[PDB]
């Protein structure tokens, strides 16, 4: 572990070189513990009060959980107001 | 001994097929049923990986062979390499967190979570199969379900992107079928399909180059290679966050992993002819997909091109005929799996909160969503190849495999390293442009009347859970190298002589 | 957002690259960026345990038992090593925990944010899937506005 | 041989007429591809010392359920030592050449025994071989220094 | 037909004058789900139709679109399964293939007079060769070929007009524009819109064929000082003009920021007078029988953009003797006093 | 406050203690003529700053000299170019920031627009032209 | 002492993350720890009226950790590791006030500039693994003494690799090409303007060159390159600060000049005088930056919070009457930069010029001219702030004060 190395320019070096490794089993065990932590969180925080996707902000307007609900909504509500406008013109504005 | 990989692969479908009608007309029951199934499958995968997978032996473990169709010699070959177990655990982790992120979906959530479990089975089937035609089956089995959870969930022009993706991927899977047909039929006497029996064949160069073309056109779209990469910025950039974090997380890695299985150790003398040009292609790919990303006003297409850029290092490590190069390719597969998964997750949640897409609009939202801001910043740093994150050690070990390459010479190594490391100047540009456009600033019309909701504990757990392996692999890379490196030698032993 | 009317197109597409922030001419430093706010005196107590447990209680759908097992699960796996080395017992117990949690997450409350977007019309409390097994209410056709007020 | 990217076999580095091999084959701890830098005779003479010091300070790495990394570090630093001894022998003074190549042979037979003990996950034989290979590592370290 | 597309172009004005055509279509057949593939600034007008369904944004006069967008909209028009198209994009080949790629039974389109329509007849059911290549320069009608084809005499009468330009406002736009002019110094009954201001903006709803359509402010200051105030509310196309208008006509004058033509029509319906120049405000005033005066740069453009001035009996059309929109500013005041009270 | 002064006081103690650091440059790792020359040029810079920025009511210089300073430089024509160029230098930041934000980051932005053009128009153009051409030949061979 | 460990052992990697405790490391460790402690004590009250105030100290602690790992670094792997982590903490600290967009442009530029430097650093340390196959400092110093006598290594390739290895220090120490990040890094807090430069991080660009001097003196043309970069950026650091109306930008350009003085001293081979200059500069200009922050937070009560007012050196005016301790601190710091002999630090610059003037005619007389310019602009910075009338409540200019007085 201890080695003295001579160098012309500056000084001597007292290298130590603790060659180690986590080991094959401990690596498997940290994979195990992190997957178990992922299980615990996936269940618990999945059972947490998700404050955004519960209120009338998301779930109110549309809120299906898609990414086209905004665009299909603002493409439908024009159609709904146009249909209500035709219904209003059906009964003399 | 025991059918392990089979009850890994079939279990999501065989447990989602229990949702035939299942009269529970809220998203709660099927959401929890399928996240429970995904956790159970992830734990089965780990118990196969921990207590029944020797990490030193660079051979097929948990092997399992049946007889499905005798005419094709088509078996149910299953097997785990050192370069495939990491992708399998990544499939488990990322698809599990994808169905966690899909908790708020409620449109046709039964069908959504069933198709998620179908992808969850098909991806592990593609990664765990040691039969060529079975690799094709599980390649095309993650084509319809992704289409159905891409066209009816997520994205404005979702139908265009979905049909583009399905036809592009099918038009490349036919090239894959040309390849498996060529190898099986015109491979040798006694035609077979088992890759374990197949990796020590002759394949003369006039035929090996043909098989390599037939398989490279197949894997050039899944790991996008820049002539054939246009499906991604439409597909990812117009998909939901839960689907997109496995479209980039694990679906993009087949094709990168495939270039290791059926190109690198099945057609080695032809890969020694084609990798010099795949190197130039990947070096141009990094710069091209890092210069297109500032060109994108969109937030999600920026990250799609980011994935096209970070796949360039995997292309380079694959085309680097070295142990460091391929180990960096596998490590970048896993690292960018985590990174792109969490980045697309955060971009989707940012779109759900803000309901703006382009970076010209969507100014300062850091005070509105600070948790999303910090998680996006940390994962942009991980995308940046920043030390302390897995991206650095990946995008450095690939460089080290270049500079320690025996194939290439210094006149080429200089040019390749130069064009590779311009990528890490251009990647700060687009990533921090995204950050300063979408988070740094103050909008006077957004003072208090909006008061958007911050990252809930679920989404925070998503991002943190995908972050901790990135940090753990940045501080100790041998969580990913040690499971592959021995197998990598079993690749490169076919190359040096 | 909602945008019942069609929004006004901006005649100034500020730029492909530069952010959408206000200029420094109109930026009130200190108050906006928080560089001179936070005058101590308006702050509150709750030193690190009266605000952690407050935040845990702020976001939680866990009852007495589900939740207690959640608090005792990760300590059980953490003592799966450094106290013993059972092996498959850990994974069997973790699967049992997941399955019993999912069975528990078939909650008696149904919390109408779980349901489809088309359900949000009004009066959805009279809808009671919480108690009524085999609901038998053909409202999920989603092609016509039936009167489900009975 | 088109300048950039020599193609075809991807040859190994050669063995220049030395008896440093095994005579029942070439050698078994040889890593196929490693970029041994062609420094120069003083640089090789010092890098032998450094790699032997590494293999010497690999004492902590040895233990139960860790022999795979032992084998990997062994074959790596022994491949470095192999090519460095090859360039040192091929550039020796022809009077210290024969003792140095006999030293390399009796060192590499022990590295072969150590790799055979560690690849087979034999811990007790690994350590019992590590004893005299540590003697040999200190011997080459005090020779090069 | 059952579903009918419309690939129209031009902006605010040209999309507005297509409402007679769409009402003609819905009068010809009982039930027609009409769709419009128009440009931005054109979809907004389609709040005021009560006869349309989708009204997407395409900008068909791009000629060089993104192939992603091009193929997306091609597949969209395919997957909506139309039976008629009725482009009036004014292009032959190239665009004729864009209409043919849509599975449409009756491809109808306009056609360039030049050689650019080399092979449009190979893909279209109707030709409709046009005039001036700048169809809005043709004036208010702009669709007489499209109208005199639509509902030709086959069984019954054409009935090509239905009390032309019955635009219709919703209650939400009415409420928000009411709050807008009440935040201004105006009352819901007694106020007058303007909608002529020198600007550089596409929100003034001018035309594609008229350049000197928008009048200056100092000349507008002299116009509005010549008339006693019936509280003229100013309709700016952009906020940068507000501090200009207050610099010209005075701080006391009330200005209302309207760029959406639906909001503009909601302003017209509540207004009791219109002094518009050649914008969409004139036609929105002639809709709902509101009293306009309608300044113009020439009697030719005035007859072209207002041919039916003799039918509403309130829109006393005004023009300029010479060109360049240099009008009298004297007699316009006199008949403004006549008609507004 | 005092906790802002205490760091400044410790750093004053340092830079006064560092000014006397038998030497320890060898242990760790024209003398007065050069010294007075360096102090002369430093004191010259000090004096050029002093005669300008130190006000007349507090400067230790003599008023008879401070008035002749402005009397010799009351024209401000040769200084109206030197001061002008120095302020232009300090305000344009040597023009190097402008050169980089005109030819290095704007060059990269032009290149990004060029490359996303090449991607979206004429390599996504081929991928989309396959489909456009399939639609067109389908409609043609349907109607011919 | 080089207590190396083993990071990864798979193939040629054999990575280590050891700590090369040499005289230079020890200097850098005390220089980081002392100024970091004092800047933390400073930020206890500079940031006490900040809303987001704990994340500032998260960034600062991570910055100190990262720099302490950078200087305690056995191989170019760990050097590079902590180089980019320093770039990260610079980005975060400069864009600490993310709400203001000028800080956004500042932090995006800073990280892009640091990565234009780190580009060079990466394909230089990889070029060194090609030429040497080292990834360590113990071997590099024992190889490069005799490597240049061989035949395969091209001397052009060696000077190219060394220039690219220096491009990193060019960016971190704000040298002529990549100097643009420093005068725009003032958009963050003042404590970071004391720690990012005049301190740890710009000291890192000097540390790397001081640590690689054993393999830069051997390579022929790189030393002249370093001297030329330093002598270009001592006048680009000097002619810039003559008319900077801001206090922090003027101090930043002065830092850009002193770091060029250090790179020149390394360009002369003077291994010791460069580090003594670094020590005295990092204990003087950090003092000046803390004094500038105290000046600023004295001025906020006058002009409110506006960096175009509360940092505008012209209307700082006269503060000797009001803030005497800060006056003495800033005066001692500026006189330490000018090289005052008895009550300040002249002897560093004395050794600089003594080892410089008998080397070359180009890099001597212009260095002395820039020293005179340094004295000029630093005393201008002192005089426009402290000595005189207040220039903001001045009754010849401020009509509000007049209207408030004559009631
Ligand atoms: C194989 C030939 C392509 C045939 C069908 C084909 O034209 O694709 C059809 C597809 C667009 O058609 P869709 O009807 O899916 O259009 C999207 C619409 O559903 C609404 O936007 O075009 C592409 O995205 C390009 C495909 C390139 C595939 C390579
Ligand atoms: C080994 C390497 C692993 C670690 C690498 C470090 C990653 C960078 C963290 C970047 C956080 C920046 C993102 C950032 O600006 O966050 C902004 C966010 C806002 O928090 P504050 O409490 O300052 O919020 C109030 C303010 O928003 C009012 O101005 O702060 C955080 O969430 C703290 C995160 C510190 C984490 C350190």
């Amino acid at each position: 572990a201890v080695m003295v190395q001579q160098i012309e320019g500056m000084r001597d070096i007292i290298t130590e070189k603790h060659v180690w490794h986590l080991s094959d089993k401990a690596i498997k065990n940290v994979y195990m513990f992190y997957i178990m932590f992922t299980c615990w969180g996936c269940l618990y925080f999945g059972s947490a009060k998700d404050p955004f996707y519960d209120s009338e902000e998301y779930r109110g307007d549309g809120g299906d959980g898609t990414g086209y609900w905004v665009y299909e909504t603002v493409c439908i509500s024009p159609f709904l107001i146009l249909l209500g406008k035709k219904e209003k013109n059906l009964e003399m504005h | 001994d025991f059918p392990w990989l089979t009850i890994i692969v079939v279990f999501p479908i065989s447990a989602g097929s229990l949702m035939l009608f299942l009269p529970h007309r809220g998203n709660k029951v099927n959401k929890w049923y399928t996240i429970c199934i995904c956790i159970l499958e992830l734990l089965l995968t780990t118990y196969a990986f921990c207590y029944n997978f020797k990490m030193d032996d660079p051979l097929i473990q948990l092997s399992e062979d049946y007889k499905w169709i005798d005419f094709f010699d088509f078996y149910w070959r299953m097997g785990i390499d050192g370069l495939s177990i990491g992708t399998i655990l990544l499939t488990g982790f990322i698809t599990t967190l994808a169905t966690l992120a899909a908790f708020p979906v409620t449109r046709d959530s039964r069908f959504f979570h069933f198709l998620m479990l179908a992808m969850y089975s098909g991806q592990i089937g593609s990664f765990s199969s040691r039969d060529l035609l079975l690799f094709f089956i599980m390649w095309e089995l993650e084509l319809i379900p992704v289409y159905l959870l891409l066209s009816m969930w997520g994205g404005k022009k979702r139908l265009y992107s979905a049909t583009k993706f399905i036809l592009y991927t099918a038009g490349s899977s036919i090239f894959l079928l040309i390849g498996v047909l060529g190898i099986s039929l015109y491979g040798s006497n006694e035609p077979t399909l088992n890759l374990e029996l197949l990796a020590n064949k002759s394949y003369p160069v006039t035929l090996e180059i043909l098989f390599y073309i037939g398989f490279l056109i197949a894997f050039a779209v899944k790991s996008p290679i820049i002539p054939l990469h246009t499906w991604l910025p439409d597909t990812h950039g117009e998909a939901h966050y839960s689907t997109c974090m496995l479209l980039a997380g694990i679906l993009l890695k087949m094709g990168a992993y495939g270039l290791v299985r059926i190109n690198m150790e099945l057609l080695p003398h032809a890969h020694s002819m084609f990798s010099p040009w795949l190197l130039v292609v990947g070096t141009i790919q990094i710069i091209y997909a890092a210069s297109t990303s500032p060109g994108q006003r969109n937030l999600k297409k920026r990250i799609a091109y980011s994935s096209v850029s970070h796949m360039g290092f995997i292309i380079i490590g694959i085309s680097s005929i070295t142990d460091p190069g391929l180990n960096g390719a596998i490590l970048q597969i896993i690292s960018h799996g985590f990174i792109g998964a969490a980045l697309f997750f955060l971009a989707g949640t940012s779109y759900d909160r803000i309901r703006l897409v382009y970076l010209d609009e969507m100014g300062g939202m850091a005070i509105s969503i600070p948790k999303i801001f910090t998680m996006f910043t940390i994962l942009s740093m991980a995308s940046l190849a920043l030390p302390g994150m897995s991206g650095f050690i990946a995008e450095f070990i690939v460089f080290f495999g270049i500079i320690t390459s025996q194939k290439y010479f210094l006149i080429s190594k200089i040019f390749i390293i130069f064009v590779m490391a311009i990528g890490m100047i251009l990647t700060p540009i687009y990533l921090l442009s995204m950050l300063r456009q979408m988070f740094y600033g103050y909008k006077l019309i957004n003072i208090k009347n909006f008061s958007f909701f911050d990252s809930g504990p679920r989404e925070l757990f998503l991002s943190i859970s995908i972050l901790l392996p990135i940090i753990g692999i940045g501080i100790y890379p041998d969580f990913v190298l040690s499971l592959a490196s021995d197998k990598v030698e079993s690749i490169l032993s076919n190359y040096f002589y | 957002g909602l945008s019942q009317i069609e929004p006004d197109i901006n005649e100034d597409p500020i730029g492909q690259f530069e952010t959408n922030s206000i200029e420094m001419e109109d930026f009130k430093y200190g108050y906006y960026d928080g560089a001179h706010t936070y005058y101590e005196g308006e702050v509150q107590k709750g030193t690190f345990w009266g605000a952690i447990a407050d935040d845990i209680a702020a976001v939680d759908q866990t009852n007495g038992f589900q939740g207690l097992i959640s608090c005792m699960f990760l300590p059980a796996i953490a003592l799966g090593m450094y106290f013993d080395a059972p092996g498959e017992y850990l994974f069997i117990g973790a699967a049992l925990f997941t399955v019993v949690f999912c069975i528990i997450e078939m909650d008696k409350p149904d919390q109408p944010h779980n349901f489809e977007p088309q359900i949000y019309k009004l009066e959805r409390g009279a809808r009671d899937k919480l108690i009524n097994d085999y609901n038998t209410m053909s409202i999920w056709d989603f092609n016509d506005k039936y009167g489900d007020v009975w | 041989d088109n300048g950039f990217w020599i193609d075809g076999p991807l040859p190994i580095p050669p063995i220049y007429n030395n008896i440093v091999n095994e005579k029942t084959g070439t050698r078994t701890f040889i890593k196929k591809g490693v970029y041994v830098a062609d420094i120069g005779t003083k640089g090789r003479m010092y890098r032998v010392k450094k790699n032997a010091f590494d293999l010497l300070a690999m004492e902590d790495l040895i233990g139960p359920d860790t022999l795979n990394y032992v084998k990997k570090y062994l074959r790596l630093k022994s491949t470095f030592l192999f090519y460095d001894f090859d360039n040192l022998i091929s550039a020796a003074a022809s009077e210290d050449k024969q003792p140095l190549t006999d030293l390399a042979n009796r060192l590499f037979d022990n590295f072969e025994k150590l790799e055979d003990a560690a690849k087979t996950k034999n811990l007790a034989e690994t350590e019992s071989c590590y004893k005299d290979t540590k003697f040999l590592l200190q011997e080459v370290m005090t020779r090069m220094a | 037909v059952r579903r009918c597309c419309c690939v129209i172009s031009g902006g605010v004005y040209e999309n507005l004058l297509f409402f007679p055509t769409i009402q003609l279509i819905k009068d010809r057949y009982p039930g027609v789900q009409v769709d419009i593939l128009t440009t931005e600034r054109g979809k907004q007008t389609y709040e005021l139709n009560k006869n349309v369904r989708w009204a997407n944004v395409y900008d068909p006069d791009d000629h060089w679109p993104e192939p992603a967008e091009y193929t997306d909209m091609i597949g969209l028009l395919k997957g909506r399964y139309y039976d008629m198209v009725l482009s009036t994009k004014l292009a032959g080949l190239g665009h004729a293939a864009f209409l043919f790629m849509t599975t449409a039974r009756d491809r109808v389109s306009y056609i360039y007079p030049n050689v650019n329509s080399a092979g449009a007849g190979l893909m279209l059911s109707e030709t409709f060769t046009a005039e001036n290549t700048n169809l809005s320069e043709l004036g208010y009608s702009m669709y007489t070929q499209m109208e005199d084809w639509l509902g030709r005499p086959f069984r019954s009468v054409p009935r090509t007009p239905l009390l032309p330009l019955r635009v219709s406002i919703s209650r939400k736009v009415k409420e928000v524009v009411a709050a807008k002019y009440r935040n201004a110094g105006a009352v819901t009954g007694k106020f007058i819109v303007i909608h002529g201001i020198e600007s550089d903006s596409k929100a003034s709803m001018q035309s594609k064929g008229d350049a000197d359509s928008l009048l200056s402010l100092e000349k507008w200051a002299k116009i509005i000082k010549g008339v006693r105030g019936f509280k003229p509310v100013f309709v700016i196309p952009h906020e940068k003009e507000r501090e200009n208008v207050e610099d010209f006509v005075g701080d006391d004058t009330s200005i209302v920021f309207i760029t959406t033509p639906g909001q503009l029509a909601a302003l017209i319906n509540d207004s009791a007078g219109v002094i518009a120049t050649n914008t969409a405000a004139i036609q929105l005033a002639n809709a709902r029988d509101k009293p306009c005066i309608g300044l113009f740069s020439s009697e030719e453009k005035g007859k072209l953009f207002v041919p039916y001035a003799e039918e509403k009996s309130n829109c006393v059309i005004i023009a300029s003797k010479t060109g360049k929109l240099a009008d009298i500013d004297i007699g316009t005041v006199k008949n403004a006093m006549q008609v507004f009270e | 406050d005092n906790t802002i002064l205490f760091p400044m006081l410790i750093l004053v103690l340092f830079t006064l203690f560092i000014g006397a650091i038998n030497q320890e440059g060898i242990d760790f790792d024209e003398f007065l003529r050069n010294a007075t020359f360096s102090v002369s040029i430093a004191f010259f810079g000090i004096f050029i700053a002093y005669c300008l920025y130190k006000p007349f009511y507090s400067s230790l210089l003599n008023l008879t000299l401070l008035n002749s300073f402005q009397k010799w430089n009351s024209k401000r024509i040769h200084w109206e170019k030197l001061i002008n160029f120095v302020y232009n230098w300090s305000y344009n930041r040597g023009y190097i920031d402008s050169f980089f934000k005109t030819s290095l980051i704007e060059s990269i932005r032009r290149l990004a627009k060029q490359t996303t053009f090449f991607d979206k128009r004429i390599i996504d153009g081929i991928t989309n032209g396959v489909g456009i051409t399939s639609f067109f030949v389908g409609e043609v061979t349907k109607y011919i | 002492h080089q207590n190396v460990w083993s990071w990864t052992i798979n193939n040629e990697f054999s990575f280590e993350f050891g700590y090369f405790i040499d005289p230079l490391t020890s200097i850098m460790s005390i220089l980081i720890t002392t100024v970091g402690i004092l800047v933390l004590i400073y930020s206890d009250n500079y940031m006490s009226h900040d809303q987001g105030y704990l994340r500032f100290f998260a960034y600062m602690g991570f910055f100190n950790t990262s720099m302490l790992g950078l200087v305690t670094s056995s191989n170019l792997i760990q050097v590079y590791f902590f180089w980019e982590l320093v770039g990260m903490c610079s980005y975060l600290l400069i864009g600490f006030w993310f709400t203001r967009p000028i800080a956004a442009n500042a932090c995006q530029k800073a990280f892009v500039t640091n990565r234009v430097g780190d580009f060079g650093l990466l394909l230089g340390i990889l070029g060194l693994y090609w030429i040497t196959g080292s990834f360590e400092f113990q071997d590099l110093f024992e190889i490069f003494n005799n490597l240049i006598l061989n035949n395969r290594v091209n001397l052009l390739f060696l000077t190219l690799c060394a220039f690219l290895l220096f491009v990193g220090p060019i960016a971190k120490s704000a040298q002529f090409p990549l100097h643009v990040w420093l005068p725009d890094a003032m958009e963050g807090p003042t404590p970071i303007s004391a720690l990012i430069h005049a301190a740890t991080m710009v000291a890192a660009g000097i540390f790397l060159v001081a640590r690689l001097l054993p393999l830069f003196i051997v390579i022929p043309s790189i030393m002249y390159i370093i001297s030329l970069i330093g002598i270009i950026t001592v006048l680009l650091g000097a002619t810039l600060a003559l008319a900077q109306k801001d206090i922090k930008r003027g101090l930043a350009y002065s830092t850009m000049s002193q770091l060029g003085y250090m790179m020149l001293a390394l360009g002369m081979g003077s291994y010791r005088s460069a580090l003594f200059h670094l020590i005295t500069h990092a204990y003087s200009k950090a003092l000046l930056f803390l004094g500038s922050g105290s000046i600023i937070h004295s001025m906020e009560a006058i002009v409110g919070y506006s960096p175009d007012k509360s940092q505008n050196m012209i209307l700082m005016g006269g503060l000797t009457k009001h803030v005497p301790i800060t006056k003495t601190a800033f005066l001692i710091g500026t006189l330490s930069l000018c090289g005052i002999p008895p009550l300040a630090c002249f002897w560093s610059k004395d050794e600089i010029l003594n080892d410089s003037l008998l080397f070359s005619p180009i890099f001597a007389i212009i260095a002395c001219s820039t020293a005179g310019l340094t004295a000029f602009y630093m005393f201008r910075i002192y005089l426009l702030t402290f000595e005189g009338h207040l220039n903001t409540y001045f009754l010849n200019y401020s009509g509000k004060k007049s209207g408030s007085f004559y009631s």
